[PDB]
């Protein structure tokens, strides 16, 4: 039950010359047949291939000071940003990795950064050693990401990154980690490496590698950053990762005693090729493509070609000629990153099912025996013949100038076992949310512009995939935005709206907060005929509604009563929609730090908090609302825009609620009200459709009777902190007896007071759990008084009791920082390749 | 309150078409997901499909190719049709109320035993098909012949009453 | 399709004892989409638990449901007579809604003897046609 | 960390001995580890626990109260384990945060062979 388990490549990232800043841009360069040879930049201080942004670093993203960033070797910084991008390609939000066996293996050597004396002004003392010692290149990644498997920096020159891959594959097979980042980085800071190869006469004047060409006259120095994410195939499939290829086998060895430390030996190259085949249990006939070391040196190219001839050339059998190429023909010699660059080239190929081409410049080298016809240069895009197995495979080679050699077999990934897919809460409406996050607003804007450009340049991409990917395969940062969209084109328009600062429907913006969420249960006038009907397909919701039907009939003979009103029906139905909407938020991941209610709302809130069972909570609102129909006739209520005290004629009307700084309820005698009302026809007052006045003495008649009816209820300790609008503070759920429920009907509702307290205590998000926003505007006004940044949210709305509205609410709750379990909401779609985090890099170059 | 009643031909021959219907009484046909669930003998239950009051359906992929369920909203009724039946389909078919698409089931029909055989109704020999024979009376058992084997014996479907001792 | 494997096959106990019925899914399922049913013989299933842990209206409080991803459990505090029945779990989170194969919950009694008939006997284990567990003697009867 | 691993559950095997060759030669940096390995190999040869230049008193910052860890003062008996095999653990903890621990054990008895 143990063997060389296949290792899977689940992500990849690279920064390479020729303006390549992602695997996909590398594909463009290779199919274009453009190269990157250009003159050395002046901004370094002393022809070749150079990275666009070698010295740019989003230092603030990773919490690194600008002084330390200036001291960090540009290789340390590329490795750190490219590691991040690789995990994003694997679809792993890097936070989930903190405390993980994840290992880091970085191939690298020294390139002459920070060799002068430190200009004291720059103030890099205390940072320069750590910014430039090899082990830190790998240790820093594990520090910044909280990774806890092995972290090593390895130097074998040109093969460094393939040796790092080889080591990570053993680490994974051995149990030393369960996920690994492996790759290499180089940035030619100083001119020492270029100078030594010039002196040797090893560099083409072009700056271009002409691999296997008659025009080969030396290699072109390059640089870059190339990283893959490795995982044992079993763990990959079990976690449903998107496998890009697999390392079927790999090998490492040494030239030994060649003719000069740098001299190449074809025999060594053959043996390393053959150990790889052995580890992978294949023969050369099973490999259609070879991505060679391929540096364009007159004497080395034939050495490499003779060993391919002696290995891949023989017994090709059924398999036609082997295709041969080298990515150095487009980007130059990327030194410590050369190997994995090659590996990312063949992986791009596997995606598209074709053999990646090479910039063939001129005629084949006359020094190579092509007479067998068994090796062909990959001149343009070609068919990738599977092997007799039906498996496509490639071979990648890196032969370092210190004599250590590597060869790796990359194979297409096996077919995944199909698994039963999880269900998506909320019926499908074609509308999908697409969420964005960055560490600043400029970065947030840039993310949105890039997603829009990608989706415009890549249409046909399934919006469900962009939705799932940006919610499940990306980390959520401080500054957020979300865009509802029914089809790709509507996404681009609204993503551009985020990008350019436009307010537009279907687009929301917000900052994520530490503080808790408070569920506001209003009651009052949240009802509308036909409410929340479109949510009865949702089992979480429908089930709550059904159990509510059971216990209502037993206590009031009533039920759904919305297949197609009056106070002792409306209140038992608004109770039911509110505890149901609450359970729906719960099952979508919004967990309440506290519950608060307005009058009857407090009964749904006590249920939602666990202080009263669903049964007792129904009985309390059924026999509280039957008891109010018994003091009908005389009595009514009115809303009065304008704050209390100013509204505070006596003995017939009194203040019965306070809802915000600019909103009060007054109640008392029916006629007496019309009096106040038509008085104000000359304040924006308005009367509530009521035949009685609660929170007044008109209710003392039903006291004792109510208290009795609800004497069998059993208040329990709450699971969620219940804030009493009566007491004005937190209250053990045992204290919610009939007395409390009478005193709730009689005493005045100090709701503005409670919202002020909860704002004082630092709660961040108020979610009105109701079929129509009733208190939301009043709460929003209270927060403006306290000059607060707390956010207020509705759930459903009249003409909006649909899933599309709850989806909108989920989108806004998440944008404010409420934890939406997007897995439970958008089930589990596939991972699509979308732009990475939009690093806001500044230049640092000592 | 809420109560479900189902009816339909129990005995069938192979390659024929099962047809049961269910009637909902007192409930709100609107907003719930009326569903068929079969249970082969002594085994676990198996979900067939569902339909809401609008006509939206959802079928188990294992049977979709040969199943059709339908509603009549003015009759308050919903029904199952199952083509190309086989002795695999021999089961107790149940109609039930789903609280949401493909959800939990609270209210259930009484169950319709649906027996797919190819045996003309024979009568017992006391020392029989269909199987409602009456006389420690053991449960019947099917022979390879197709006839059940198991005092006032009384085979209703064959008007037989050996009444022998 | 997601598979539900119930355990044990047939738990035997006596009235008063605590019965713990388990159910393992072939893959993780949200707790919101698991359910437990009772089925007295020759009747329909009766819903006991929905959403893993929520008791259906009218179900005595002795029935307790619990469990998470893959492993869920139904627990009766005190086995009363009318509880002896068969129990089924049901997952409804994977597209194909699926059910357990079932667990019997039989009467435990002092081992008796079969007295080709097998008269009244217990346990039912034997090496046909057996009779259900009798109402007064709680023994079985096989017929080969 | 040593107390929470080598100090727990010793069960009548005596306190583990503790020492560091850096007390005699300092921090060899990259060779610090093999240095320590060679030190425990020196000991395995002679069948004694190699000693450490202990100076002053034991750090008051450390919970010596279980008496399960003892400083390798001078030469000591290397108790073999129940197995009968003498073992040692070697640590090297990197300032880049990378850690290694190696169990060195005594060589197993050579299977005897007729001599040429």
């Amino acid at each position: 039950e143990l063997e060389s388990e296949p290792i899977a490549i689940v992500g990849m990232a690279c920064r390479l010359p020729g303006e390549v800043d992602s695997p996909e841009r590398l594909w463009e360069l290779i199919t274009s047949g453009r190269d990157s040879a250009a003159e050395v930049p002046d901004d370094r201080g002393w022809h070749g291939n150079f990275m666009a942004g070698a010295g740019d670093f989003d230092a603030a993203f990773f919490g690194i000071s600008p002084r330390e960033a200036l001291a960090m070797d540009p290789q340390q910084r590329q490795a750190l940003e490219t590691t991040w991008e690789a995990l994003e390609s694997a679809g792993i939000p890097p936070e989930t990795l903190r405390g993980s066996d994840t290992g880091v293996f970085v191939g690298m050597s020294h390139q002459g950064y920070a060799t002068g004396r430190p200009r004291p002004e720059d103030g890099v003392d205390g940072y320069l050693l750590t910014g430039n010692t090899a082990s830190v290149a790998s240790g820093r990644i594990a520090y910044v990401l909280g990774l806890e498997g092995p972290a090593l920096t390895v130097d074998t020159a040109c093969s460094s990154s393939l040796v790092a891959l080889h080591t990570a594959c053993g680490s994974l097979r051995d149990g030393d980690c369960g996920l690994a980042v492996a790759g290499g980085v180089s940035v030619m800071a100083g001119p020492e490496v270029f100078t030594e190869f010039s002196r040797q006469g090893a560099l083409s004047p072009d700056g271009r590698c002409k691999p296997f060409s008659d025009e080969a006259d030396g290699f072109g120095l390059g640089e870059g950053s190339a990283f893959v994410v490795l995982q044992r195939l079993s763990d990959a499939r079990r976690e449903g990762r998107r496998v890009l290829g697999v390392v079927a086998g790999s090998a490492v060895n040494q030239d030994g005693a060649s003719n000069g430390l740098s001299a190449p030996s074809g025999v060594a190259q053959q043996r390393v090729i053959r150990r790889a085949w052995a580890r992978a249990g294949i023969t050369g006939a099973d490999v259609a493509v070879v991505e060679a070391h391929g540096t364009g040196t007159r004497l080395g190219d034939p050495v490499e070609a003779s060993a391919l001839l002696a290995t891949y050339g023989k017994s090709r059998g059924s398999s036609g000629p082997v295709l041969l190429g080298s990515v150095k023909s487009n980007i130059g010699h990327a030194q410590a990153a050369a190997g994995v660059a090659g590996v990312i080239k063949v992986l791009l190929g596997l995606e598209r099912g074709v053999v990646p081409p090479m910039l063939c410049r001129g005629e084949r080298s006359g020094l190579i025996d092509w007479s067998s016809g068994e090796i062909e240069l990959a001149d343009g895009v070609r068919e990738w013949s599977p092997a007799a197995d039906g498996v496509r495979r490639a071979g990648v080679s890196a032969f370092g100038v210190s004599g250590t050699n590597a060869h790796v077999i990359i194979a297409e990934p096996p077919e995944p076992e199909p698994v039963p897919q999880p269900r998506r809460m909320l019926p499908a409406t074609g509308v999908v949310p697409v969420v964005l996050s960055a560490r600043t607003g400029a970065a947030l804007r840039a993310q949105a512009g890039r997603l829009a450009d990608h989706l415009a340049a890549h249409p046909g991409i399934a919006p469900a995939d962009v939705s799932w990917t940006m919610a499940r395969a990306r980390q959520h940062f401080e500054e957020r935005a979300a865009v509802l969209a029914a089809d790709t084109a509507e996404a681009v328009h609204r993503l551009r709206a985020v990008a350019d600062g436009a307010v537009v429907p279907g687009v929301v913006t917000g900052s994520a907060s530490d503080g808790g969420s408070v569920f506001v249960f209003p009651g009052q006038g949240a009802q509308w005929e036909g409410m929340a009907r479109e949510l009865l397909p949702v089992p979480v919701f429908a089930e709550s509604i059904a159990e509510c039907d059971a216990v209502l009939s037993e206590v009031a003979g009533f039920s759904v009563s919305e297949v197609l009103e009056r106070v002792d029906v409306v209140q038992p139905v608004l109770f039911a929609v509110m505890v149901s909407l609450a359970r729906l938020w719960r099952a979508c991941g919004a967990v309440p730090s506290a519950v608060i209610g307005h009058s009857q709302g407090e009964i749904a809130a006590a249920v939602v908090a666990g202080a009263l069972s669903l049964e007792d909570g129904m009985r309390v609102v059924a026999r509280r609302s039957r008891a109010v129909r018994a003091v009908a006739g005389r009595g009514s209520m009115l809303s009065v825009r304008g704050g209390r005290s100013d509204v505070e004629w006596t003995g017939r009307l009194e203040v019965a609620a306070v809802n915000g700084p600019d909103a009060v309820v007054v109640a008392g005698d029916a006629q007496a009200a019309r009096e106040f009302l038509e008085y104000c026809e000359g304040i924006r007052a308005r009367a509530i459709p009521v035949d009685y006045a609660s929170h007044t003495a008109h209710v003392e008649p039903v006291r004792d009777e109510l208290v009795q009816a609800l004497a069998g209820i059993t208040p329990r300790r709450a699971e969620v902190p219940f804030f009493s609008t009566l007491t004005g503070d937190f209250l053990d759920g045992t204290e919610l007896d009939a007395g409390y429920w009478y005193r709730n009907l009689r005493h005045p509702v100090e709701f503005h007071s409670a919202v002020q307290a909860l704002t004082d205590q630092g709660y961040a998000t108020f979610i009105e759990v109701s079929p129509h926003p009733v208190l939301a505007s009043s709460v929003q006004e209270t927060l403006d008084d306290a000059e607060s940044d707390a956010a207020v949210l509705g759930t459903l709305e009249r003409d909006a009791g649909d899933a599309d509205r709850f989806l909108t609410a989920l989108a806004d709750a998440h944008t404010r920082g409420v934890a939406v379990d997007w897995e439970a909401v958008l089930g589990r779609a596939g991972l699509v390749d979308l732009p990475g985090y939009p690093f806001q890099g500044k230049r640092f170059w000592l | 309150q809420v109560q479900l009643q189902q009816w339909g031909a129990g005995l069938l021959k192979p390659s024929e078409t099962l047809s049961l219907t269910c009637a909902v009484y007192g409930g709100s046909f609107s907003g719930y997901y009326w569903s068929w669930i079969r249970q082969p003998p002594g085994k676990g239950l198996e979900w067939i499909g569902e339909i809401n009051h609008s006509g939206s359906t959802n079928y188990n992929p294992s049977l979709k190719s040969r199943v059709t369920i339908s509603v009549d909203t003015s009759k308050n009724q919903f029904s199952l049709k199952l083509s190309s039946v086989t002795a695999a389909d021999t089961a107790v078919y149940y109609c039930a109320r789903g609280r949401g698409s493909s959800s939990s089931f609270d209210y259930w029909g009484q169950g319709t035993l649906v027996t797919v055989s190819s045996a003309s109704t024979k009568g017992p020999s006391v020392f029989y098909f269909p199987e409602p024979v009456t006389v420690h009376t053991f449960p019947a058992v099917l022979q390879s012949s197709g006839l059940y084997s198991l005092c006032n014996v009384n085979h209703k479907p064959s008007n037989t009453k050996v009444d022998k001792k | 399709e997601t598979t539900l494997t119930q355990s044990p096959g047939t738990l035997s106990l006596s009235p008063g004892e605590r019965a713990t019925l388990s159910c393992r899914a072939s893959q993780s399922v949200s707790s919101y989409y698991l359910a437990w049913y009772q089925q007295k013989p020759g009747q329909a299933p009766r819903l006991l638990m929905y959403g893993a842990s929520n008791r259906a209206t009218g179900i005595p409080d002795r029935f307790s449901g619990s469990g998470s991803g893959t492993d869920f459990t139904l627990t009766i505090a005190r086995l009363e007579p009318e509880d002896f029945a068969v129990y089924f779990c049901q997952q409804y989170g994977t597209s194909p809604q699926t059910f357990g194969q079932g667990t019997n919950v039989e009467i435990k009694r002092t081992v008796a003897a079969p007295s080709c008939l097998l008269n009244n006997f217990y346990p039912r284990e034997a090496k046909e046609s057996v009779t259900e567990q009798d109402s007064k003697d709680s023994t079985y009867s096989l017929s080969s």
